[PDB]
């Protein structure tokens, strides 16, 4: 037997939902999303990481010009400096003090650290949505773990569940993304092979272990200082190490909808966006026949206290006479009032207590106990605490609508104007008719 | 300010605190018209200043 | 120096482009897409494969009743048959000819073939398009292999190439795919855990080695025939094997835009769809100055033979005087005509031969030969051969525009009928003018 219902995409709020198959007593399921997940489908563009500038010992030739032994390496540069006269610790290196030259050469590589310290630049297309859901079915809690695509069916306790696709296709992730350890950033990173010096991506490689490197550090070799053997060079500092300071806040802290994020794999979680269709196909053996459950009569309701306190801040006591002992599903017909108890034990002529939540200033609502309805009416007193650590149970008010029963003032002022208007219209239509009757 | 949507505040390396408002007011419905106008005004100030 | 142009997305057709930089002789590049490769990012949902059914030697209980013990196996079914009297080869198995029972039990499994004979259901999201391009640069061929998405700048011979993004999102893949060996099919396959008997997905598994077999073959056991120990059963024969026969045609044969298809990994290749931005950054060392290039002058054209054959069926001979020996760029200044030669050698006072392609029946066009212009004009005969195996090497005709010389009938009749209108309006205006003198 198929039942299909929409639950808001809100994690940790238990939606009661009513299954009302003819010839069976009603069944109430309680549904609570334990987590929702958006795992993005993800393509690696490149690694960026700490460059290493590699500088061999400078070749210095005495008494003659060296020349550039030109080669292709990731940002290779070399230069010949003329008229050097370098000293070692115990003497001049060259024989003469003129016509010597130093060939200095340098190039850049990934560091050997780039296998563990790297940021990974990804293209992110769309997400394989997933869920984990608690349902109270046949009086026990059971956990169901569907992909939220609308096309994974999970069967557990012989019920078959199909969930999604969510009514919002929204995601925290932009088209291009970078990740570093636990953190992810939405980022329009530079093309591969096109990074500028000292910004993010001034060294690029297709994978951590790849032997390819593109580098644009603008390494410029400089003349060695007179009487010394060093190789001085100017270079834009590692653009990855700059970025690690300048990052700002990752998506884990900045994303909309109360979203949470993790990075193995790079899934987003618990985004409270839109709503999720959920469908249950449940066996005949789950239901009780409409005559086999208790039948109820002499229904009466009292509300010992009521407050619109987000937390089931109202309590109701319902008196009943029941035809037999048994277990009874309980539901609120008024969408503005949510009751905590999904089912209750019944026997004899007796009473039961329910706890309920609403935004209503005067809760005036219909409760269904076993196949059978009672009308509850109460006056609700405001909560004293201004803010709380959990989302509201219940649902938003009619705001323009569903004012208090004490809005009988609106009826009074509408009639106090409306009968004055009706008398003025009656008078005008009368004197129009008698004057029209004298022409 | 804690909006109707809720506020998440995270302080240092602590796990986040979440806060939501609720329907508290120093006015009351069920009283005289000035009590009930103040009640709906503290809960819904944008929609009440419009409709009245 | 950056140049940017859009080539049509047609494989194997060479396109000329002109880099008309000030202060330099204009440079002509030829480029040709050698392949274009829309690999989709691709997520596995499940394997399907031929199931087997497992049927242990049936339990026969003499003188009394066996019973079913329920178990979780993938499509487990068992049944107890009463009043059996089975024979072994030497005599009856039971003592009595009544009260006996047979418990027959069975379940389905993956076959041992599911490691190698399986069809794999995937979700496809979007294309990480690759491209491979020949370019004629400095008068010689070089190959640039890139990603066609506006990312990935490639450097070769110190020019830098950025290609795409492709101007069409189109792909031959629907969002739901199945693949089997060399072939791939657009197919709205059933949900995981909701596949049906005798259709594709009779048995489903999340990966080839996964133990979580869902199967729905409707395996129903039947009563043994009188006197025999067998286990008869009725089951829907495998919907994988039935799909291997009822299969239809692969995307390789059915797909639009002429695209090829391959499966390890999956690609759509060489789709003739949309057009492709290609952009070149050319080093200043590559260009030769307007004073270093030959100064052509006193030049004129003959078109010895012309057929509008789509295979370079026009030939033209251009006479010239030139100030020095040198290499020299050639370009067609009229879009409806494509010349084959990208560059030529110019010296002395002499002539050059160019071959050209068009749909025009009167090829009137300008050729630019290093910063210097000439006008070519002749009638083109249609080809005899009706159809050919290469695609048309010219661009398409204006069809309602760029009609032939000797369409001058249009002007002869329009300069008739349009002057009969002008004269009738002149006659009407002069009689109107004197009719106002008659007020």
């Amino acid at each position: 037997y198929e039942h299909v219902t929409v639950i808001p995409n809100t994690v940790g709020v238990p939606y009661k939902t009513l299954v009302n198959r003819p010839g069976y007593s009603p069944m109430v399921l309680e549904m609570e999303l334990l987590s929702v997940t958006l795992e993005p489908t993800l393509s690696l563009d490149y690694i960026t990481c700490e460059y290493k500038t590699v500088i061999p010992s400078p070749y210095v030739k005495c008494c003659g010009t060296a020349e550039c032994k030109d080669k292709s390496l990731p940002d290779y540069s070399c230069k010949v400096f003329t008229g050097v006269y370098p000293f070692m610790w115990g003497g001049a290196y060259c024989f003469c003090d003129t016509e010597n030259t130093q060939l200095s050469e340098a190039h850049v590589e990934k560091s050997e650290s780039c296998k563990t310290e790297f940021a990974s630049a990804y293209r992110a297309h769309t997400a394989s949505a997933s869920a984990k859901l608690r349902v109270l079915y046949q009086g026990n809690n059971v956990t169901v773990s569907a992909y939220a695509n609308g096309d994974h069916a999970v069967t557990v306790k012989d019920a078959k569940f199909i969930v999604g696709p969510m009514s919002s296709a929204w995601t925290p992730f932009d088209n291009k993304i970078v990740v570093y350890k636990g953190d992810v950033y939405n980022m329009d990173y530079p093309p591969f092979g096109a990074g500028r010096p000292g910004q993010f991506g001034d060294i690029q490689s297709r994978t951590p272990e790849s032997e390819d490197v593109y580098a644009n550090t603008q390494l410029v070799l400089q003349r060695p200082s007179a009487g010394t053997v060093h190789v001085p060079y100017s270079q834009a500092p590692s653009g990855f190490k700059y970025w690690l300071k300048e990052r700002g806040a990752s998506l884990q802290h900045t994303a909309p909808f109360g979203c949470q994020i993790a990075t193995n794999p790079v899934r987003a979680m618990n985004c409270a966006v839109g709503n999720m269709p959920i469908s249950i196909d449940i066996p005949d053996a789950a239901f009780t026949r409409v005559v086999d459950a208790p039948s109820l009569t002499d229904m009466s309701c009292e509300v010992p206290a009521c407050t619109h306190s987000s937390d089931f801040g109202g309590v109701a006591i319902i008196k009943y006479a029941a035809s037999k002992k048994g277990k009874c599903a309980v539901h609120s017909m008024t969408n503005a009032v949510t009751i905590r108890e999904a089912e209750i034990e019944v026997e004899g002529n007796s009473q039961l207590q329910i706890s309920f939540s609403t935004a209503l200033a005067s809760a005036e609502f219909r409760v269904q106990v076993c196949s059978t309805q009672v009308h509850c009416a109460a006056e609700c007193h405001p909560p004293k605490d201004h803010i709380v650590n959990y989302p509201a149970s219940h649902t938003t008010l009619g705001v323009q609508d569903i004012s208090v029963t004490a809005m009988s003032w609106v009826q009074k002022i509408t009639g106090g104007v409306g009968l004055v208007v009706a008398v003025a219209a009656l008078i005008l239509i009368v004197v129009l008719c008698v004057s029209f009757s004298r022409h | 300010t804690v909006p109707t949507e809720g506020l998440e505040v995270t302080w240092g390396n602590n796990e986040p605190y979440k806060y939501w408002p609720q329907l508290s007011t120093n006015g009351t419905a069920h009283g005289h018209p000035h009590e009930i106008i103040l009640y709906y005004y503290e809960l819904y100030p944008t929609m009440t200043v419009v409709v009245v």
